[PDB]
């Protein structure tokens, strides 16, 4: 046999069927011949996230480090998830969330932000195509085309714009 | 089993010290082994193993040489006083983050009484981001 | 002894890449436990010790922060996700070589079926040099 | 208990190398295993946990890349010269101090007359200032 | 519960003898017999009376630019400080570990707070009104010479002039 | 007592074959059957007589800079070599696991000791009549030239000029 109910195991102690607890809840009391699961809501920072019958809850990690935004409180049926703020992003990633967190790479003069960073990826900085240029040392500023014009009198480089 | 173990975990929400915790999942304290006063209490006469980890993190490097000491140490019921049975020092240091693990182990012969303790010099420096990085367990062999 | 055992070792020659083997000299597997999908199948309830070693190394320091990490998960059949048992993370730089090991062991609660993996975030810095250096290892106590 | 059991320490006056020592405090040689010639010797057949760490320390960082190597090896009946069983590698430089844990550990089946090492490349290095710094220790599971 | 100098062996359920400071446990005691003590040997000791069954090991010798203020013998473990003009780095159980240099406060900054103990010297700039033309890990920020009449003025590195 | 090439089984209570170099014992004799020999699979090996229950792993292929001097097979592990101008930093069981560059003595300076295939090459300022003008890992500080009227003295850098 040992085929159960969702939300049941088979405890091969009990030679039986056996309810699960709840996402926000431990198995306090296990599975007898007679009585069923005792159940009991998790405590002082504490948390599970599925049905279960774990004798008690996972920890919360630890409250978000400098630089960090808390995106979702540690409950009793969720961890609590740290994130980058607006500007830096996800050098170390966690199980879930943020471990540790960084400032998004400058691209330098010359060079023009390639693609932008997300949370989880830096920004990339690579020089102009002929015929742009960026004199800005920036995680946004992209490659811009250069000034247009009758005299070409300095001709312009991914550093400096042309002259006129 | 029947076998007195322990496998206590560092509290995340104890910032600043280092707090060791039973009543949490994928930990362990039964068969006679007790938690007082932070320190772990022996049941009975036998060979234990003993075994700990903490990890340290830092942001950057002060202006000093900062040193990581991690030690169990035994108050032993024939022998009174702290008494380190494992121990290690780590020097991180000689504004990038840095990480320092360090792990403790071996196989001691306990006494009914004896008081085992895992202390740290740098509690400031202890890293609680996620489970399983600060710990300290025993059991019967 | 009859008591479910397991030391793997690291596939010496399945560069950048971690994949356990058993059926070499010093290895264990046996007793119930299986090694499936590049992960430790427990065969019975009981306690456990865990444990398991990685070696990292190279030349030189690329950016200004590479971070090495190195973990044993539980996924137990009373609770189907991922679950860190025992982790650490290492930072070799802030062209001369560098080693960095890290060791992870403790004692652990296990049922008939959890699976146990141990994973590193840098596959391609891993060291297989000699033998005895990457390992992962349970035993039923 | 009647297992084969060994925690042997490293000789705090015995500078420049590194000898075992059983007769000490928190030390054990028992119930078979023997200590002939800085080795540990299996009495028995079975599956033994095998485990050491060591300590090494210094003022500053030499002209050249030191590297320190901390090795638990076997020579066993079936396979008389040594095999390494542990093995991990350690650099502390790339006038202040520094402090290199390596710990190696894991389990192992051994058969009787077998010979267990636990040498380093660099006993100059070592670091005996406290106890529980420096141990080599095996038990019979 | 035992008199004093005795303990109760689980084993024998009955007070035995401890041993004492300077000799270790060399035979455990027995329904007939009392505990059978024995001397520490070479660099070994025990600063307790107990019942362990081989003595401490006693600590290695003190390190470079350290003095042994305590030798091993066979009832306490050999005790290592710092010569003067140093501070302890890293505690010992008992003793110093790592011996460092006390800091040097330079022309600037002046010696707060000193203490060739167990901590580092505590340097500060000097506030308005004091100076210290001097590397030093004792001098501290002297007031200025406010002269009659003031030529050069006063900062936290040289003294007024006259 | 047993034959060579035999080993005494605890368990069968008898003699048994042991298993060649370049293989392992697939099934360990018993009280009716001897032992049963299967050679060493993929990567891997035996050196001895034996009776090991699989063979041992060779090593991982060598790192960059370094040569294979001999090959991974059923009898033998695989062994690293440095290639010339190098010397081994570290050396493994069998072979060398770090190669190196071997030091080079700025002028001034020259080769008190030439380059171990596993030591580095160690420099000595050019003694007082001799001088080194050149950046080498071999190079010696020969002597200054000999000369009746010395125009310009020359140093350890330099020769002498006449
Ligand atoms: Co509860
Ligand atoms: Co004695
Ligand atoms: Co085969």
């Amino acid at each position: 046999g040992s085929t159960c109910r969702l939300r049941e195991y088979y405890d091969q102690t009990a030679q039986m069927c056996c309810s699960k607890c709840s996402p926000g809840q431990h198995a306090k009391v296990f599975c007898t011949k007679t009585s069923d699961t005792v159940c009991d809501s998790c405590e002082d920072s504490t948390y599970t996230q599925l049905w279960n019958w774990v004798p008690e809850c996972l920890s919360c990690g630890s409250r978000c480090s400098s630089d960090q935004v808390e995106t979702q409180a540690c409950t009793r049926e969720q961890n609590r998830i740290c994130t980058c703020r607006p500007g830096w992003y996800c050098a170390l990633s966690k199980q879930e969330g943020c471990r540790l967190c960084a400032p998004l790479r400058k691209c330098r003069p010359g060079f023009g932000v390639a693609r932008p960073g997300t949370e989880t990826s830096d920004v990339v900085c690579k020089p102009c195509a002929p015929g742009t240029f960026s004199n800005t040392t920036s995680s946004t500023d992209i490659c811009r085309p250069h000034q247009i014009c009758n005299v070409v009198a300095i001709p312009g480089n991914a550093s400096m714009d042309a002259v006129c | 089993s029947d076998m007195p173990v322990a496998h206590v975990v560092a509290n995340p929400q104890a910032e600043g010290q280092l707090q060791w915790l039973n009543r949490r999942a994928n930990a362990l304290l039964a068969n006679g082994v007790e938690l007082r006063d932070n320190q772990l209490v022996v049941p009975s006469e036998g060979l234990y193993l003993i075994y700990s980890q903490v990890l340290f993190s830092g942001q950057g490097c002060p202006s000093t040489h900062v040193l990581l000491t991690h030690t169990i140490s035994r108050i032993a019921v024939s022998y009174q006083t702290p008494v380190n049975l494992l121990s290690a020092i780590r020097s991180p240091c000689q504004a990038n983050p840095w990480y320092e693990p360090i792990y403790l182990g071996g196989v001691f012969q306990l006494e009914p009484g004896d008081r085992l303790s895992a202390e740290i010099n740098r509690p400031d420096y202890l890293d609680f981001a996620e489970s399983g990085q600060v710990y300290f367990g025993i059991i019967a062999l």
